DNA sequence: TGCGAAATTCCATGACA
DNA sequence: ATTGTCATGGAATTTCGCA
DNA sequence: TGCGAAATTCCATGACA
DNA sequence: ATTGTCATGGAATTTCGCA
């Protein structure tokens, strides 16, 4: 079999509903499946329109071979599909309520989860002007599997942006009360 | 008139040949030279006589010479005239260079992506969902371009856009050209914040940023064919073409910005499928090589009359906007560093350091 | 399927060398080439691939085959890739020409004064007066100039300055460019009621004016060096500026366009005195010679990659003033004759004969 | 002594007062001496100013060595004293009340005055329009003393309009009686 | 028949919107 | 049916003044 | 070891306000 | 403290297919 290359596999998923920051409620996550590089785009809506309009920026960057995604309904629409096919872009679902992926992928959706909810306590409304922050530090963490980070495997150098500080990621005690509250 | 005394009776001054006979006439000193009989004017009115005769029309050497030789002989006459040219302000400001520049440099291509961004404004465009200009983004080293419509050349808006680029990554160094939106406090704080040193062109002299301009380039003409037949909507094009561009082949590189960037086609158009059984890392090795392997071309010759600054040097600097009836060039400067063949600082008509390009200036004549 | 089906079992086929091993795989024929292996597509989807991939961003040659070599491979791919080039419209009007144009011409000069005159505008200028254009009419032969203050580039404002001018001489032949004040009906009338014939430059190339532009430029520089540090006052400075051009040497002819004119300096300062014993007569007959024995420049070397035309040859003439993301060609034209190596009747895109100049002409690439 | 030559002599007068013509009233006359070659120049009073204002047209193509004239007030003005100075022009006088000049100046002056009377009947008021072609035709008139016209003594060339026709000059039977109307 | 210096010629450069 | 031009100042070349 | 043709490289040209 | 660039298509050169 052929080894395993960046564009091969796009996964997306949404995340939201957040609290509204700018307008918007929702991130498009896209995750490249063989360097884990992440992209994440702010939506209004779970909606195709939302996710067409927000891919449309992806793909005049690069365009991948697959996308796979769960069963949600913007994914699993009539003018999606006629989008992805227009594209050269094959759809991949996962089964009803069985979401899989891969582990270095839901781990990285693990990261993300957990990132955002770190930088949301105390500011829940200012999160728009992070993502651009949050993707850096994302696609700058370091892989233990693959002893690479996802700036060096997508573009072979390394990044003028190196994370040597690796956070906690866990919330601390004051974060764990104030975001109790809310 | 001391002086013109010894020649009338015969004596030899250094200068005035021996085989021409001096004479007085009408009281004045005269002598027999073959185009004719002319007039020997005392010393101290030789520099009237010049500069009468230059301020005719602002003549230089020859023309100016030619009018004084109608009337008058003396030892080097070209002598007096060119230390008049050098004098008169109004023919030093107004007339052009007539030595070129030395040969242009290549600089090093940047060796990895996001070493060196430049970037520019492409605009005014007719008017396309309301935006009007298009801020271009060319990464030195790969060529891969990134293009973000506005509806300004401004520094907001050029803050908005590179926040969303540099999502993917932060480059060392932006290149830019003197413009408004880059030359802000604002863009320098926003850039300092992120480590970005910001580098920009010397004025008035877009080849400096001649990457992102060829680039600009490429981009109008795709954006012409496009459009041909339809109505100039040129909004919803940004994207394909940025695509476009980005997959195309260089004849001269044999490759893609694209394929420079990631090492990889993606799933485009007659993507290349060469390294399908390599490992990633093979392919990013292989990818090294070709990224210090790339053609770079060399300073052409120079031309048969280029002139190279040096310091001290007396030169000057191109009016930037010339008024209609005003002179082309600003009064004489002193060059106070040479930085390189191309590039030197002088201590400018104002009083302040200003680093310009030796395609704006000129060595002023007679020096 | 035909052609390619003998090729698999074996058989040779003209243009497909008979050392490589052509097999089949996943209903496709390919080819073990050195480069990897390619598909050979039938004859009849090749115009399609090649459409396909020029399209992408509208490439050339080389960068249009690369993309088509990444998958495919058949007998003379850039055989039919040009073949797609010269039938892309796109393509033919959008892009620049490489090839530049034959050396100029340098006709010969009238053989006397008032054998041709060049008429042009200068302006607009700042407002002096209520003046703001200058008409500037050049004798041909002797550089003689004289300068006509205006308040537009008018019809009416020509025939009443050259009713004035010629009020000392009719010329034969008047030469300007294809400006409104020239082209007009009533500057048509105003000539042939006076035996002048009207001689028009080929549209939008100043250089067939160049005698009466080169002028131009004198006389901006001469009233920049006089307005220094004054406001540009510049109506009482014509006559000024008139009388010291026309009494300016040219270093190169020796003489100035007042010579050449009378033959003799009036009551100006420096006037050459050398043929005061002469009488009129013999001053006239050292005029004649003169004027017949001045410098003429030649033709200067072709450059290294120049065309000329041919009677027949595609050729595309540029667009005037284009607008903004418009092609700067028009479809192509046919040429009709060949007047000299610079000039050209075309078949106009819009079906007229029009006379145009080389430079503002490109061949059509790709026959 | 040094042979003649154009530009060493212009002789002046004024012609007037004419039937307004655009608002004019004069004309003056500047003859070379040596050629004969005319330049004329419609005035609106014979005053220093016009005079002035006319000459610098004139002497922005050629500047003469000495300007001639009668003792008509415009001309021995101060003011043209001054205006001869700056350009290196010498003025001279004939005396009062005894016109001199050249033969072929008298005769010139001749020419000009009757070639005006002959154009002036049946349109005294168009005859602004007519100054240059009433140049052309003097300037172009065979001279029976030089064998040459003006026109190729000052340029040493054949021209583009040769009078051939050479006009009668005189009044017909017609233009005398109409003119003698007025 | 030859040398150093002055005088003259050569000619690339750039601007006429 | 029309077509480049020429002032400018360093450099290259010729000429001059003298022996 | 050499030929005709195809394939590749060379590189002047011109436009990025 | 900063620096020209590169798609384009005929032409020139190299390589290929075959003997
Ligand atoms: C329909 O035809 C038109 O509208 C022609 C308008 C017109 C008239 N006179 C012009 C121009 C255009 C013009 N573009 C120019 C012009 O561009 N001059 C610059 C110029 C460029 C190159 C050159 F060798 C000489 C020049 F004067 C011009 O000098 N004149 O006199
Ligand atoms: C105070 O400084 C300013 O106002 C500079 C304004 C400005 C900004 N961007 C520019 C220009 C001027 C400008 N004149 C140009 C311009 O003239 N471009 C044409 C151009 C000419 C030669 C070249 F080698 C490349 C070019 F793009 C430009 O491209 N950009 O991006
Ligand atoms: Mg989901
Ligand atoms: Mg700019
Ligand atoms: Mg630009
Ligand atoms: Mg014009
Ligand atoms: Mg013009
Ligand atoms: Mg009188
Ligand atoms: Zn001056
Ligand atoms: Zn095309």
């Amino acid at each position: 079999d052929r080894p395993q290359k960046p564009f091969d596999k796009f996964f997306i998923d949404y995340i939201g509903p957040l609290p509204p920051s700018q307008g918007y409620l929702y991130v498009l996550v896209v995750v490249d499946g063989m360097t884990g590089f992440t992209w994440l785009y702010p939506t209004k809506a779970p909606s195709t329109s939302a996710t067409v309009k927000s891919l449309n920026v992806l793909t005049s960057i690069a365009i991948p071979k697959v996308i796979h995604s769960d069963q949600g309904a913007a994914f699993t629409s009539s003018t999606f599909a006629e989008w992805a096919k227009e594209r050269g872009i094959h759809l991949e679902f996962s089964t009803p309520y069985h979401p899989q992926s891969s582990g270095k992928v839901e781990r990285k959706n693990s990261d993300i989860k957990r990132l955002l909810t770190k930088l949301l306590v105390g500011r829940p409304t200012k999160w728009y002007d992070l993502l651009p922050v949050v993707q850096l530090a994302l696609n700058n963490t370091y892989s233990p599997v693959l002893k690479y980070t996802p700036h060096q495997l997508l573009f072979g150098i390394d990044s003028n942006t190196p994370f040597a500080n690796q956070d906690t990621l866990d919330l601390t005690r004051e974060e764990e009360l104030s975001l109790l509250q809310e | 008139d001391a002086e013109l005394d010894q020649l009338l009776q015969g004596h030899y001054i250094k200068g005035y040949p021996k085989q021409y006979t001096y004479f007085l006439e009408d009281g004045k000193v005269k002598v027999s030279r073959p185009e004719g009989v002319k007039i020997i004017p005392p010393q101290s009115d030789r520099q009237k006589i010049v500069l009468q005769a230059h301020n005719l029309a602002h003549t230089g050497r020859e023309a100016t010479l030619l009018k004084i030789a109608n009337l008058y002989w003396w030892p080097n006459m070209r002598k007096d005239v060119v230390k008049q040219l050098g004098r008169c302000q109004q023919c030093l400001i107004t007339n052009a260079s007539n030595k070129a520049s030395g040969p242009i440099l290549r600089p090093d291509r940047p060796q990895k992506p996001f070493d060196k961004f430049f970037i520019d404004y492409i605009g005014p465009l007719p008017p396309s969902q309301g935006y009007l200009y298009v801020l271009v983004v060319v990464d030195g080293m790969t060529g891969f371009t990134w293009l973000y419509p506005t509806k300004a050349p401004s520094t907001s808006a050029t803050v908005k856009s590179l926040n969303v680029l540099t999502s993917i990554a932060i480059p060392k160094v932006i290149h830019s050209d003197q413009g408004a939106a880059f030359t802000s406090s604002t863009f320098a704080e926003w850039a300092k914040e992120r480590g970005i040193h910001l580098e920009f062109s010397t004025p008035y002299h877009p080849q400096s940023s001649g990457k992102v301009e060829r680039k600009n380039s490429d981009i109008k003409r795709l954006l012409t064919k496009l459009l041909v037949g339809r109505p100039t909507k040129w909004y919803d094009l940004l994207p394909v073409v940025q695509l476009a561009l980005n997959n195309t082949y260089s004849p001269v590189l044999k490759y893609t910005p694209h394929q420079l960037l990631f090492g990889i086609d993606s799933n485009t158009p007659f993507a290349n499928q060469d390294t399908l059984d390599l490992t990633r890392e093979e392919e990013l090795s292989l990818l090294q090589e070709i990224r210090t392997s790339l053609y770079h071309p060399s300073t052409p010759p120079a031309s048969s009359r280029s002139w190279s600054p040096v310091v001290g040097q007396l030169v000057q600097e191109r009016v930037a906007r010339p008024a209609s009836l005003r002179p082309r060039w600003h009064k004489p400067s002193t060059v106070l560093k040479v930085l390189n063949p191309r590039t030197v600082v002088i201590l400018d008509h104002l009083g302040n350091n200003r680093t310009v390009s030796i395609d704006n200036l000129k060595p002023t004549s007679h020096q």
